[PDB]
Parts: C-alpha cells; sequence; structure tokens
RNA sequence: AAUUCCGAUAACGAACGAGACUCUGGCAUGCUAACUAGUUACGCGACCCCCGAGCGGUCGGCGUCCCCCAACUUCUUAGAGGGACAAGUGGCGUUCAGCCACCCGAGAUUGAGCAAUAACAGGUCUGUGAUGCCCUUAGAUGUCCGGGGCUGCACGCGCGCUACACUGACUGGCUCAGCGUGUGCCUACCCUGCGCCGGCAGGCGCGGGUAACCCGUUGAACCCCAUUCGUGAUGGGGAUCGGGGAUUGCAAUUAUUCCCCAUGAACGAGGAAUUCCCAGUAAGUGCGGGUCAUAAGCUUGCGUUGAUUAAGUCCCUGCCCUUUGUAC
C-alpha cells in the first residue's frame, strides 16, 4: 500500500507521534514562545506543533519534490484579517521550517537536489510508507 | 393591481 | 363575500346602488374620462 | 484474454474542471492520482462521488478500471468533474468493446436518474459590466 | 476533571485586581493592563501549567509563580522584542509594565509630551488624530 | 425586446435604425500539428506489501531533437468548417404572423463592441506647440529652488470597508484557479527562483526569464476534517493611543505602509425612507491588471462556493405612440 489510501488526517497525526517516540528530529531553542504563522492573533494552541507539522511537511514533500523555501511559503498561507481593513494573504513563515529541513536534514530523510530544493531520500520514503502500512492496518482492524 | 394573482 | 357569508337570508338579497353622475367639462378631463380625441376623432359617439 | 491497447481516454468539463479517465481492462483499481477514489477530500461529497459505482453494476467496474486526472476547476466542480468522468468512461468502452444492448441499458438508467452524468453544462462565468460591483449589479446610486 | 475541585475560588484578587476565575488560567489573566492573550499563553508555556484547568483551580504555589512571571518576565530569558516597552527614553532596563503601571508610564509620557510642546503632545492635549487619521469624519462619536 | 412580421388598406419599390455584423466561453473521439505541453507505453531507479511473489500500486525522479531511445493529440491552445433556423410532434392563433408544452439535442432567450437625424447654452480652455479675446510680462500668474497644505474640523451629505456572533471565531491538518503584467530611446526604477541569517516586515550569497521555457502543476480565501471557547459586550468586533525595527526614496513629523507587545469605546440586525439584483444571477469570498520610488478600503476584470423568489401589470414614479385643446 502507498499513503495516498490512508486517511491524512490520521497518517499526520500518526507520523508526528511516531516522531515524538523517536525524538531526534531537531528543536530550535525557541520551542513555545513564536507564532507558526505571519497572520495569526496567538501562539499555537497545542505543543508539538514542530512535531504534526514536520510530519505534514513530509507528506507535502513525498507527493511534490523540488520543493525549496519559497514553495513552503506558499503552501502554508494564512487568512490574515487586519481588523477594520478589507483582509488579503499572508505567505508562511520562512526561519522555523529551515530549522525544520535542517532537522530532516540530521535525520537523513531529505537530500539536496540537482538543481535547487530538497528531494526524498530512500530512508524517507521507506518510512512514510511502511507508517502508511501500519495505519491501513489500524484503520482495518 | 400588480398582476399578483390569477373577478 | 364577507358579508355574504354573515348574510342570515337565503341569497335573496342583493341591493344595487344607483346614482347618477353630472360633470361639466373642465373637471370631466381631471376625473380622466372624455380624454382628448383625434381630429377624425372627435365625430364619434358611444365607447365600447 | 490478454487484449493488450485496448484503452479508451474520455474527459469532461465542469468550469474549466478538466477531468481525463484512462479506462482499460483491469482488476477493478479507480484512482485519482494515484489516490483512491473512496479516499478523496469530499468526504461529505463522496456519496456523490460514488453514485455511478451505486448506479451501475459493481461487476462492470471489477472488470475495468478508469484513473483519473485534473488539472483546473474547485471542488464542487472537480467532484462532477470526477463523477461524469468515470460515468463516460464506462459508457464509452460498453460502447467499443462489449455489447451495444448493455450500452443502451446503462445509458438508459444514467439519464433516467440524472441527465448530468453526462451532458457538459453550458454556463460559464459571465463578465462584469461597469457602473456596479456585480456582472449583473449596479453600484447603488442617490440622486442627492 | 473534578467534580468540586477543592480550594476552589470563584474569583481571585492579585494585582488589587480581580481575575474571572470561572475563565481558563490563559485567558482571565488578562484583565491585567500589561498582560494579553498572546502574552498569557508564553508565560504560562514557561511556567508549565496546563491550559485546561481555569483560573479557580490553580494552587497558591501556582499562582505566586505566575505573578512572579509576571513582575520580572525578563529573568527567565524571555524574548527582549516580546516585552511591553523595550529600550525605555528614561532609562536603559527593559522590563514590561502591569496594569496601574502601564497607566502610571503612559500618563508620565503624556506629561512629558506637554511639558516638550511637541506635536504629538499638542494634539494629544486636546484630544485629536496623531496617527494621520481625517477629523472630517473622525471623531465624531467621542467629541460633541 | 423591436413600423420587425402578418393582414383590411393608395400605396409599390426601397433606405436609415432594430436586425444583421464583429469579440470571448459552450463539440465532435472530425482535420491540420504543435519538446516552448500533455497522454499511453518503453529500459531504469526509489519504495510499499511479499516466495525470487504481481500483465501488482505511486513518482511533476531519468530520456524517447547529435536519438532510433515510439507514436498520437482525449485532456494545454491555434487555423479552418457545420451544429440551433421555432427545424420535428401537439396545442392556441381571423389557421396567417406569431406564443407555449414535448422528444431527440453541447445549448430550445449564453453575455458584450459599433449603434438613424437632431436637441442639449451638458462638462472639459487643468489633455496637447488645437484655438479666438482679455489678463500679470523682468516686484511675470512663466521657468528655477525650498517649505507648508492639499488630509486641517464643531456640523450635515454619496459610494464604500469592519463586524454586531454559535451556520460563529481560535488552533492544526487536507484539497482546486485563470485572465495577466513581468529588465523600458529619452528614464535610474522588472518578475522572481535556490540556498543562508533573523522572532517579523526584512537582510546576504548564488541563478532563470526580453518569456507555453522562471516564478508557476500560480499548493489563494469561507469551503472538507479534528480541539478549544458556549450566550458572559464573552480569545471573536478592534476603532484611538505608546515603545521597538526594517521597508521605499533626499527625506515617513502633519505616522506611505508593514512586523511584535500593549489601553481596548460603540457595534443585541437599526424609525422613517430607497437602491441593486432573475442564472452560474445575486451574494459570500478572494486574486490579478489600471494606478506605483513603496503601495488600494477606488476601479475594471478573473475566479471558487454559489439557492428560493417571476415569467406578470402600470397600483406608485417615468419614457413611447395616437387621438389631439393650444395667441406656445
Amino acid at each position: 500500500v502507498t499513503v495516498k489510501d490512508v486517511n491524512q488526517q490520521e497518517f499526520v497525526r500518526a507520523l508526528a507521534a511516531f516522531l515524538k517516540k523517536s525524538g531526534k528530529l531537531k528543536v530550535p531553542e525557541w520551542v513555545d514562545t513564536v507564532k507558526l504563522a505571519k497572520h495569526k492573533e496567538l501562539a499555537p494552541y497545542d505543543e508539538n506543533w514542530f512535531y504534526t507539522r514536520a510530519a505534514s511537511t513530509a507528506r507535502h514533500l513525498y507527493l511534490r519534490g523540488g520543493a525549496g523555501v519559497g514553495s513552503m511559503t506558499k503552501i502554508y498561507g494564512g487568512r490574515q484579517r487586519n481588523g477594520v481593513r478589507p483582509s488579503h494573504f499572508s505567505r508562511g513563515s520562512k526561519s522555523v521550517a529551515r530549522r525544520v529541513l535542517q532537522a530532516l536534514e540530521g535525520l537523513k530523510m531529505v537530500e539536496k537536489d540537482q538543481d535547487g530544493g530538497r528531494k526524498l531520500t530512500p530512508q524517507g520514503q521507506r518510512d512514510l510508507d511502511r507508517i502508511a502500512g501500519q495505519v491501513a492496518a489500524a484503520n482495518k482492524k | 393591481s400588480q398582476g399578483q394573482c390569477t373577478l | 363575500r364577507d358579508i355574504s357569508e354573515a348574510s342570515v337570508f337565503d341569497a335573496y338579497v342583493l341591493p344595487k346602488l344607483y346614482v347618477k353622475l353630472h360633470y361639466c367639462v373642465s373637471c370631466a378631463i381631471h376625473s380622466k374620462v372624455v380624454r382628448n380625441r383625434s381630429r377624425e376623432a372627435r365625430k364619434d359617439r358611444t365607447p365600447p | 484474454s490478454k487484449g493488450p491497447l485496448q484503452s479508451v481516454q474520455v474527459f469532461g468539463r465542469k468550469k474549466t474542471a478538466t477531468a481525463v479517465a484512462h479506462c482499460k481492462r483491469g482488476n477493478g483499481l479507480i484512482k485519482v492520482n494515484g489516490r483512491p477514489l473512496e479516499m478523496i477530500e469530499p468526504r461529505t461529497l463522496q456519496y456523490k462521488l460514488l453514485e455511478p459505482v451505486l448506479l451501475l453494476g459493481k461487476e462492470r467496474f471489477a472488470g475495468v478500471d478508469i484513473r483519473v486526472r485534473v488539472k483546473g476547476g474547485g471542488h464542487v466542480a472537480q467532484i462532477y468533474a470526477i463523477r461524469q468522468s468515470i460515468s463516460k468512461a464506462l459508457v464509452a468502452y460498453y460502447q467499443k468493446y462489449v455489447d451495444e444492448a448493455s450500452k443502451k441499458e446503462i445509458k438508459d438508467i444514467l439519464i433516467q436518474y440524472d441527465r448530468t452524468l453526462l451532458v457538459a453544462d453550458p454556463r460559464r462565468c459571465e463578465s462584469k459590466k461597469f457602473g456596479g460591483p456585480g456582472a449583473r449589479a449596479r453600484y447603488q446610486k442617490s440622486y442627492r | 476533571s473534578l467534580v468540586i475541585p477543592e480550594k476552589f475560588q470563584h474569583i481571585l484578587r492579585v494585582l488589587n485586581t480581580n481575575i474571572d476565575g470561572r475563565r481558563k488560567i490563559a485567558f482571565a489573566i488578562t484583565a491585567i493592563k500589561g498582560v494579553g492573550r498572546r502574552y498569557a499563553h508564553v508565560v504560562l508555556r514557561k511556567a508549565d501549567i496546563d491550559l485546561t484547568k481555569r483560573a479557580g483551580e490553580l494552587t497558591e504555589d501556582e499562582v505566586e509563580r505566575v505573578i512572579t512571571i509576571m513582575q520580572n518576565p525578563r529573568q527567565y530569558k524571555i524574548p527582549d522584542w516580546f516585552l511591553n516597552r523595550q529600550k525605555d527614553v528614561k532609562d536603559g532596563k527593559y522590563s514590561q509594565v502591569l496594569a496601574n503601571g502601564l497607566d502610571n508610564k503612559l500618563r508620565e509620557d503624556l506629561e512629558r509630551l506637554k511639558k516638550i510642546r511637541a506635536h504629538r503632545g499638542l494634539r494629544h492635549f486636546w484630544g485629536l488624530r496623531v496617527r494621520g487619521q481625517h477629523t472630517k469624519t473622525t471623531g465624531r462619536r467621542g467629541r460633541t
């Protein structure tokens, strides 16, 4: 089975739990004192947002390769409400997930592409497929 | 007198 | 019909109001009766 | 039996929602971008997506396979583009390779249920015209 | 989720101001003029206090540590840019002012602007706009 | 919709204007041929289960313009042609024009440009080295520089944005877009990618694009899923104010704008009284281009979500036609 035939929400939650269990993803110094997005009015509600977002990011990188900082910021954009003024669109943040892609580099699941960006390594693809099979097995039973 | 219904 | 429903009579009463009407010509127009006619129009009669 | 190159490709549009179905003989897998037909993002409209499956025979969709690729559209538009894609992919395959008597009966059933499974809706976006925020509307104006 | 937790207080009178205990800890300490919503979140994260419990269930020791974080947040090596006032004009110390401290500092700045007779201070004394507003249709509520 | 058409008829031939014509979207498994695009396969690799399993399943990872290492255009668009003309059945109709139901049909009223003579004391002399006349002309109303305001502020008026909440808002995840501009004679000023630094606007090094080749498969927003708040002017509504920093240029105070912490007023759907809207319509909601050293709450358009109301009249306000009083 591939990652397509499993629930996307449960696959992300399972991968985030797996990263928490391993505990080897690189954690920046600014743990729970920064906002995930520019548009937000508050800090992230729940902890382990670093693991959950890294889980989703690895999934987006699986579907589409050769993605860099500019590609990621387009993806995770958020609905920026500016109160009295009409609301507009804001791209995702930059530095925090640079620690995520350095974390993935530390865990040896991303590799620099020939022209730019980061591409999935065999180690990362194998891990994503087995956890997908475990998710499917858990859903069935 | 606006043609609402259809002496 | 609203009066008929409350009416005691076995559908035997239908009063009619008949009133003679007289308008001079200055306000015949205002009433909208006797709207102005065409040049061949004038030579007409009752209307229908 | 093992007949090569027995594949037919169909296309459907619903407000620039181009859905292409590559139908051939197979085990009966229906995938969209390699993602299962049931495992689609609009789970609320999943019943609409599976309507050809529930209407026509599951044996027919097990003998044949469909692959859907979408480049354009929206969310309701894309679901209907895919839904009409598999319906006319089955119709095209049932036209070319199997008895046409069954092709007439499945087409009659599809028309009886809903004609939109086969027809592309002509209605498109209507260009805005100056003087008002919408295409038909007018910018509210007062004399004084 | 205890039914009737012991030592439950409907209100708390810390920092001379009441905090609505029936609301959560991350959102009841916000009645302090120096503590808002985002700042309340980050200090609770530093104090590793669960957000499910309300303000009426925290123990006295937990409340005291929260107050200490309020008074001297820069001691815990929190980011400097997160502070209320940074790089004070009168002193080089970086610190956050809470409740009456924020009002006292603001009035000290306002009387300072009146003494210097600057453009911002003059319009503050006159009760007018500063940030490029259009008093042609701005200020139509609070001024007769 | 239409002196369009049909008929009694002193009108017949016509002509102007509707119409007709032109612009964009609706289609064949039709044609031409498009590596500046895709599809199916081909020989690979990465994997997933598993015996070495299977014509297994995904790849926007490789190439099928120095190549035999294959073709084609269904989907991406650019040239030409019919198809929709009230054509076919039924009903109404002076059996005529015309109106409606219906089957086959991509669609049974798809939206827009031009649009007869003429009337405006309609507005523009601040659109041109188009201009009549008058006006200050060397203490110019020119040209040159600098600063200030064009925004000021007690009050009323137009279009508009934000919301007054629970169908809600917050946090995290998931899935889709096209019109279209993008390095300039004088004119310096373009779109941006990749990688690093920074909490954020932002900064640094390395490149592609004069363009279906790069942004960009334009991973946009309510929308689909999970948690929290639960009728409390309550994390929502965020007006006004302080501090810190980069942004653009010479310059931001009389804050271009943006990023973080802050104070956090009204706003329980609002009396009269009006406006716009009939199908991809209204409306939500965004995003392009016009503006630009930097920019939108304006404007034109492009989208995604996207329903009921009616197929009627002149009751209120106005236009058209005739009969037409009228020293006009």
